[PDB]
């Protein structure tokens, strides 16, 4: 059920990541606190020791001291802690202290799916992001090669029967994107488009 | 692609 660490580590790699990349971790994430460079990473809702549960991707933008938050389905943070027991204000501050003079970042998060509720694909539209926020840091969530490819719709129609057709849509055109930029995927395409299937939560 | 909200965080 969904991505495995190495599957998305070789598939950030294979999308030109590698070099800003600091891996794919679990909840306890640090944050951005080596160097005021352009940062990311691939950070679990839950602890190892659970066995995973959701995908995220954080990025960081030092030429605007932004905390990029990507969340497939743009929940809240107050809805994240609540279906996912899983908070980063403590990454947050950690990284505003150890990157910003003034001890101050901008957060910026989704408030859209592009994933469908029983989709599985969350680790993979994390490297769809990650590969629009390193190649265009100022403006990842939108309006950019990779972002435009995707239509987001508000997280609170994430439920609703009008937007299954374009949330479908979402994840065939993620599919051919990472199919068009990775190896890897292309490769393992089978066991990787089965595994995180826009069903497979009802597939379990 | 997705609509965001930006928020300053200071601490
Ligand atoms: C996306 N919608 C979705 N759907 C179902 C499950 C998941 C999350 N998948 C995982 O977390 C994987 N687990 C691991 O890769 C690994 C792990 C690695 C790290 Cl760096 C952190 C954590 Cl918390 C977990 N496990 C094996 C320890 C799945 C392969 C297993 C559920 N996302």
């Amino acid at each position: 059920s969904g991505s495995s660490e190495q599957e998305l580590a070789a598939i950030v790699r294979d999308l030109g990541c590698g070099p800003y990349f600091l891996g794919t971790h679990d909840k306890r994430f640090p944050g951005f606190l080596a160097g005021n460079k352009l940062a990311c990473a691939i950070v679990n809702t839950a602890g190892r020791e659970t066995g995973g549960v959701h995908w995220l991707a954080f990025g960081w933008n030092p030429r605007s001291r932004t905390c990029y938050m990507f969340d497939p389905f743009g929940f809240s943070d107050r809805r994240l802690k609540q279906i996912y027991s899983f908070e980063y204000e403590a990454m947050l501050r950690r990284s505003a202290l150890a990157l910003s003079p003034d001890r101050c970042l901008s957060l910026e998060q989704s408030t859209q799916t592009v994933q469908g509720p029983d989709s599985a694909a969350c680790g993979l539209f994390c490297c769809m992001f990650l590969h629009a926020f390193v190649h265009w840091p100022d403006r990842p969530m939108d309006g950019n090669p990779t972002m435009n490819l995707l239509t987001g719709v508000p997280n609170g129609m994430l439920q609703s029967p009008q937007v299954l057709p374009t949330l479908r849509r979402n994840q065939e055109k993620l599919y051919r994107f990472l199919a068009h930029h990775s190896p890897y995927f292309r490769s393992h395409r089978a066991a990787i488009e089965h595994a995180t299937a826009f069903d497979k939560m009802k597939q379990l | 692609g997705v609509k965001s909200l930006k928020r300053r965080r200071c601490y």
